[PDB]
């Protein structure tokens, strides 16, 4: 069993972690206390979920994470939650003052007096690990924390921790629930600085999570509780292979291996179904086709966009409940006689398929259903690239008349940084065009 | 813990602010001997980024109050909410100051700036992480716009990183106490470029013709123009005052509203406004086609002849926040050409569930628009017409000032209306 | 009040339809950058679907599907047909026709000679013909590559139609042009009206050197040839006329001889295509005019030549169609405060 | 449509099929830049001072 640490940034983060430990809990059967009935081993073991949850001699199964956000106020709702009892102290980093949706005020002015001591944090967690794969960051992009402080500790990480992977589960702005006209600008800043240090990150679109909410939950104004439950149930499907007994994406090398043939182009698109609102009388449950086809259909995926117009450079899927393999290879060869799917040729076109047989647990009272099967693909689409598009685009509105830049600037950043992180989404953007169109 | 120094300089300063902490200190519960007695834990969840929590659980507004004569706050002490007033937090002089900028500035001001500071720094040492300050002020006069700015100078010296916030109310011929007030506002309005981050511009006309036509007042008073600054001023802090995502910080807020530093001059607006037909409900769509009609607005600037550079929007009140945002991107989708095309998504809406006194909801606009050059202007006019003429500039010569200080001063708001040109096209 | 934004300034259709739109008083255009808007005619090259779709409480349409190249690229229809089994390589109204990649550069080089030489050894017809995306016409299969190599681009050689339908008098080739306008529901729609742009030269076919009347192009007959705006006005039949004339001389219709063949192909390459550009299940909407080209045979069967997607109009023509293109994909989608003009061609979605 | 490498568990089962086959900065060099924003800040706000007084 080898260990895998998160780290939740800033408030997108914090909060998003929150809901994820809570399911995580939930599914491993594990209380709000950390004790787990079922562990058999107490004070120790290398079990699956091992890799997600430590333990002490009382019994308690702790996180292996840690909370960091320059400013209490959200931290401060997980000391006094339903799992207060879960994390110990040390593992809940809270500062002053914030970012005020500054990426150069998280990165540089409040974050070099902050970076050492999350380190110190980590490490203590690392000390722990017998054998550490890597770290899952959770962060945004347009918050000031999320993007200016991420950065900056994703390059410390692949300085203290060389040998390690690290993925990325990254809140991509959407006004529709966004605070700040700079986020653009926060967006492109991080991906230029991170892009070297992430191995494979997953981009969730908040328009998309909105989306689903209010079409698939009859959500009329969806909270950050209701797009944080949902996320939590696909970050779940995402991690579930990692504390789970099995053999697909048993650890975070797998990742790269099976999604990431070429480093800078490490943002898989992630589908999801059925998601079915729990104030229904009742819903037909979905079949092992119907909900694979529902894998191709733009309204459920995570980012929207349109793959028939891009190439497949990997394709995964990740079945929860009820299913056997030989339904997924009958709705496989279905979809690809009525579906637009085209590999780059100098990939397989094929699908790597993992099943668990557990299916989705649901938060109690929360907005989604019980259903007997789910499906969650992975695929690296040359078609994410529109969501890059669509952000450079409003930066270069902003940027020629560099309005709001003296706030970057005032807070030690150059800017010329600016430039320097638009030139690298061009070659981005360009990487995608030169394997998608002919 | 973010807190908030308030301060309230001159007689329209303190009296405006005085009408401000009795309409905020309604809303969180506060009685006029600072013990809360509301019903709801929203009161409460923000109450420190404008009180202090003394001994007995009483409330103590974190405002000191200034004037260089006694006359304007000794009624503030006798006024309905003046004994919640910290008593060391009043720091006043004698002499007065004639409606002379620079008797505010350099003499009688500078006299009595240093142990306006000395509360300023014991306020602040108090706090657990002090934001920024907001200073409420006229400019026609002589101690607001003259030792008002004077403070400002000297709290950006000794807090240069903190946020500095205004309610300067700007003066108008029509509703004017002497004829020297576009020397005091062209004065102040230099400092205010410099050495403030946000300023929200009350042009006086607007209080008037609002209390006129709108509020149907057959002859307005000062008492009656205060009432709207107070409901404004409550209305432009919800976001401060309450649990909210959006503009919930000061420097948040600027962040968010200020493209370019010199251009941080807000045009706020308040709906309804309804004469005494009062009782009737108001519809989504309706507040928000008032919010965004000129004649809600307090600036007596014309938004439809310039553009909106950022607009950020508060709904107060139990309301469809769906339907919410149906009307306000009905607004910037059916008169998207006033919005700058550079900036998108230069519009945010933030919600309030607890409505103003009164009301069973409200929404509050503050707009950062090229407009605002109008308002400039009139004070640049009226300043030259006398200025050629080298009238009035006797008194403010004999307290040391030369004439090339007000040819800089005119120099330097013509410059401030030429940025705000280059950026309506 | 809905509003659109005009990014195609040489466009005579949509300029029209931008004229309409307007004198309804309910639309409103806005710079060609201003994201908010209901309705882009948007450029020919590099369209940013991308950015389309993304602007909360705006429903969003543009005049072009994404992925419509597939079918309006000389090179790209011509490997649509032979790989998609719902065209099928047998496809008995396309050309043999074949992608030829030139030698400074998959290709079907040998492919178009096997079947080249064949024709050649069974005393059959073997002219061809060989054009781009400046065409050449020749029975000698050395004349048309080495005319490709001199070039830099990927061109198409197809069997040229030794023996056209031609109209008396005059003894002259022709094309016939049908505007078919696909919305949003993907539903095809043929206008009624069509357009024959006829040859004022006799068909000559021992001598593929003078490309007068060989070639139907409005505008090679109006600059090469001499005898333009002979027969009818500007080398433009429109379909009541054309009718009468299969009538009296064929003894038939328009309507039995060639438009049924017509409908057919255009539902066979629009139905071919809808899951690729679909638009059914998308955060945004599309439709699109197509210009079909057809030739016809002695024989009167009908075969395709290629499909224009942003094609031009009639001159007498411009009104009724831009009116329509309202109707049924503008208005449909943004109703305003006949019989139509259009033949529904119902198919199985 | 051919599966390959199929592991079977309590838990679940994965496999794969193949339908088609084809055809960094040193810790030095942070802390400069780190002081180096630092640096351009503390500028800044001396030549704020310096104006005031002035
Ligand atoms: N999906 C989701 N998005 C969130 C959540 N919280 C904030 N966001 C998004 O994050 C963006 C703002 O970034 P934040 O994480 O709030 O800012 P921050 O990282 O705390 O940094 P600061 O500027 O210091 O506050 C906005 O686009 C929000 O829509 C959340 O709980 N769920
Ligand atoms: N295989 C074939 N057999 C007979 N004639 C042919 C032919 N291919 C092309 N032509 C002639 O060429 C003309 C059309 O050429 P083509 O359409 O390929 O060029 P183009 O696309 O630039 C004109 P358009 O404006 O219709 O797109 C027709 O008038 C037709 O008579
Ligand atoms: N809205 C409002 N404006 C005022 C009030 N009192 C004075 N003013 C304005 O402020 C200017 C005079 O400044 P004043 O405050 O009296 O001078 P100061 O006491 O030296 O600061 C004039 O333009 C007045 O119109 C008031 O109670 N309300
Ligand atoms: C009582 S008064 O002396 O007649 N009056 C003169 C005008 N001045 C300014 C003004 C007009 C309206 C509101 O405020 C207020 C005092
Ligand atoms: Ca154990
Ligand atoms: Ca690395
Ligand atoms: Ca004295
Ligand atoms: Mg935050
Ligand atoms: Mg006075
Ligand atoms: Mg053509």
């Amino acid at each position: 069993m080898r260990e895998c640490i998160s780290i939740h940034v800033g408030q997108a983060g914090v909060q998003i972690g929150n809901a994820c430990w809570e399911l995580y809990c939930l599914e491993h059967g594990i209380q709000p206390d950390g004790q787990m009935p079922s562990d058999k081993t107490i004070g120790g073991g290398d079990d699956s979920f091992n890799t997600f949850f430590s333990e002490t001699g009382a019994g308690k199964h702790v996180p292996r994470a840690v909370f960091v956000d320059l400013e209490p106020t959200v931290i401060d709702e997980v000391r006094t939650g339903t799992y207060r009892q879960l994390f110990h102290p040390e593992q809940l980093i809270t500062g002053k003052e914030d970012a005020a949706n500054n990426y150069a005020r998280g990165h540089y002015t409040i974050g070099k007096e902050i970076i050492d001591l999350v380190l110190d944090r980590i490490r203590k967690l690392a000390d722990q690990c017998t054998g550490l794969q890597g770290f899952l960051v959770f962060h945004s992009f347009g918050g000031g924390t999320g993007s200016g402080f991420t950065s900056l500790l994703m390059e410390r990480l692949s300085v203290d921790y060389g040998k390690k992977s690290k993925l990325e589960f990254s809140i991509y702005p959407a006004p529709q629930v966004s605070t700040a006209v700079v986020e653009p600008y926060n967006s492109i800043l991080t991906t230029h600085t991170t892009l070297e240090h992430s191995d494979c990150a997953f981009m969730v679109d908040n328009e998309a999570i909105y989306d689903i909410c209010r079409r698939n939950l009859d959500i009329e104004r969806p909270t950050y509780t209701n797009l944080n439950r949902l996320i939590s149930q696909i970050v779940s499907s995402i991690t579930a292979s990692l504390r789970f007994d099995g053999a697909l994406n048993v650890d975070l090398t797998e990742f790269q291996t099976n999604l990431v043939p070429y480093p800078r182009i490490h943002f898989p698109l992630a589908t999801y179904a059925p998601v079915i609102s729990a104030e229904k009388a009742y819903h037909e449950q979905l079949s092992v086709a119907e909900i694979t086809n529902a894998c191709f259909e733009p309204a459920n995926q995570m980012v929207k966009c349109d793959p028939r117009h891009g190439k497949y450079m990997a394709c995964c899927l990740l079945y929860r409940g009820d299913v056997v393999p030989k339904d997924v290879n009958a709705a496989i060869a279905t979809i690809k006689t009525k579906r637009s799917i085209q590999f780059v040729d100098w990939c397989p076109t094929g699908f790597k398929v993992g099943i668990n047989y557990q299916p989705p647990t649901v938060v109690p009272g929360g907005d989604l259903a019980k259903v007997q099967r789910a499906v969650c693909m992975l695929s690296n689409t040359t078609a994410i690239a529109e969501a890059w598009a669509r952000l450079d685009h409003k930066f270069d509105l902003m940027y020629a008349k560099r309005a709001f830049v003296h706030w970057y600037v005032g807070e030690g950043m150059e800017e010329g940084e600016f430039s320097e992180a638009r030139e690298d989404m061009a070659a981005l953007e360009k990487d995608y065009e030169e394997v998608g169109v002919d | 813990m973010r807190e908030i120094v308030h301060i309230q300089a001159g007689q329209c300063g303190n009296q405006i602010g005085a009408k401000f902490w009795e309409v905020i200190s309604d809303e969180h519960g506060i009685d006029p001997t600072g013990s809360y007695h509301g019903d709801s834990d929203l009161q409460l969840e923000r109450i420190n980024v404008y009180y202090n929590e003394a001994t007995g659980n009483k409330y103590v507004p974190r405002a000191i109050l200034v004037d260089l004569e006694p006359g304007t706050m000794d009624s503030v002490r006798s006024g309905p909410f003046g004994q919640i007033f910290r008593p060391d937090n009043f720091v006043f002089g004698q002499s007065g100051a004639g409606n002379n900028w620079a008797k505010g500035h350099y003499t009688e001001g500078a006299e009595l700036v240093d142990s306006v500071l000395d509360v300023v720094r014991k306020e602040s040492e108090s706090c657990d992480c002090l934001q920024g300050f907001q200073l409420t002020h006229s400019l026609g006069g002589g101690t607001g716009s003259g030792m008002g700015t004077l403070l400002i100078s000297k709290i950006r010296e000794e807090y240069p990183d903190r946020i500095m916030n205004t309610f300067s109310v700007m003066p108008s011929p029509k509703v004017s106490d002497t004829v020297v007030e576009p020397y005091n506002a062209t004065l102040s309005v230099h400092q205010l470029v410099e050495n403030t981050d946000e300023t929200y511009c009350i042009d006086n006309e607007a209080l008037y013709d609002i209390c006129f036509r709108t509020l149907k007042l057959t002859t307005p008073t000062y008492g009656d123009l205060n009432h709207l600054v107070s409901a404004t001023m409550s209305g432009v802090t919800t976001c401060l005052r309450f649990p909210g995502q959006l503009n919930a910080d000061l420097r948040k807020l600027a962040v968010n509203m200020v493209p370019f530093p010199r251009l941080h001059f807000f045009m706020p607006g308040f709906a309804p406004l309804t004469s005494r037909q009062q009782y009737r409900a108001l519809t989504v769509p309706e507040l928000t086609q008032q919010m965004f009609d000129s004649k809600n607005m307090m600036a007596a600037c014309d938004p439809r002849h310039g553009r909106y550079l950022t607009v950020a929007a508060i709904f107060r009140g139990r309301m469809s926040m769906k339907e919410v945002d149906e009307q306000m991107l009905n607004v910037q989708n059916k008169n998207s050409s006033y919005f700058v095309e550079w900036i998108p998504n230069n519009v945010k809406t933030a919600v309030c569930d607890i409505p103003p006194r009164g009301l069973k909801m409200s929404a509050t606009f503050i707009g950062n628009s090229t407009a605002i050059q109008e308002l400039f202007k009139r004070i640049s006019e009226q300043f030259t017409a006398m200025f050629r003429r080298k009238a009035f500039l006797h008194w403010y010569t004999g307290e040391g000032m030369d004439e090339m200080e007000f040819t800089e001063a005119e120099s330097n708001m013509n410059d401030l209306v030429s940025e705000y040109q280059q950026y309506q096209d | 009040m809905y509003t659109f934004v005009v990014r195609d300034e040489n466009s005579s259709v949509y300029a029209e339809v931008s004229r309409l739109l307007l004198a309804t008083g309910q639309w409103k255009r806005l710079r060609k950058d201003n994201p908010r808007f209901n309705l882009m005619l948007g450029e020919r090259n590099r369209l940013p679907f991308g950015r389309l779709g993304h602007e909360p409480g705006l429903v969003q349409l543009v005049n072009y599907y994404r992925g419509a190249d597939k079918l309006c690229r000389k090179a790209s229809l011509v490997k649509l047909i032979k790989t998609s089994p719902e065209l099928s390589e047998s496809c008995t109204w396309f050309p043999e026709s074949y992608v030829i990649y030139p030698t400074n550069l998959t290709d079907e080089r040998e492919v178009f000679l096997a079947a080249y030489n064949r024709r050649r050894e069974g005393r059959e017809g073997n002219v061809w013909i060989a054009k781009s995306s400046g065409i050449l016409i020749s029975s000698e299969a050395s004349e048309l590559l080495d005319f490709i190599d001199e070039q830099g681009q990927v061109h198409v050689i197809q069997k040229y139609l030794e023996k056209p339908l031609l109209l008396e008098p005059g003894h002259r080739k022709f094309d016939i042009r049908s505007w078919v306008l696909v919305d949003h529901l993907y539903n095809i729609y043929l206008y009624r009206e069509g357009v024959l742009r006829t040859s004022s030269e006799p068909y000559n076919s021992a001598n593929f050197q003078d490309k007068t009347c060989h070639l139907t192009n409005h505008c090679i007959q109006k600059e090469y040839s001499k005898n333009y705006g002979r027969y009818e006005e500007g080398n433009e039949m429109f379909f009541e006329e054309f009718n009468q004339y299969l009538m009296d001389a064929l003894n038939t219709t328009l309507e039995n001889s060639i438009l049924l063949q017509i409908k057919h192909i255009i539902r066979s390459c629009l139905m071919c295509i809808e899951p690729a550009i679909s638009t059914k299940h998308l955060h945004y909407q599309s439709f699109q005019l197509f210009g079909f080209d057809f030739m016809v045979d002695e024989e009167l069967k009908v075969w395709l030549i290629e499909v224009n997607g942003a094609p031009a109009c009639a001159q007498k023509l411009y009104a009724e169609l831009c009116q329509g293109i309202v109707d049924v994909a503008i208005s449909s989608v943004f109703p305003l405060a006949p019989t139509s003009i259009f033949i529904k061609l119902h198919h199985h979605h | 449509m051919e599966v390959i490498e199929l592991n079977k568990c309590t838990s679940g089962q994965s496999f794969e099929v193949i339908l088609k086959p084809p055809s960094d900065p040193s810790l030095e060099e942070i802390q400069k830049k780190l002081e180096a924003a630092e640096e351009r800040r503390k500028y800044q706000e001396a030549e704020l001072l310096k104006h005031l007084a002035e």
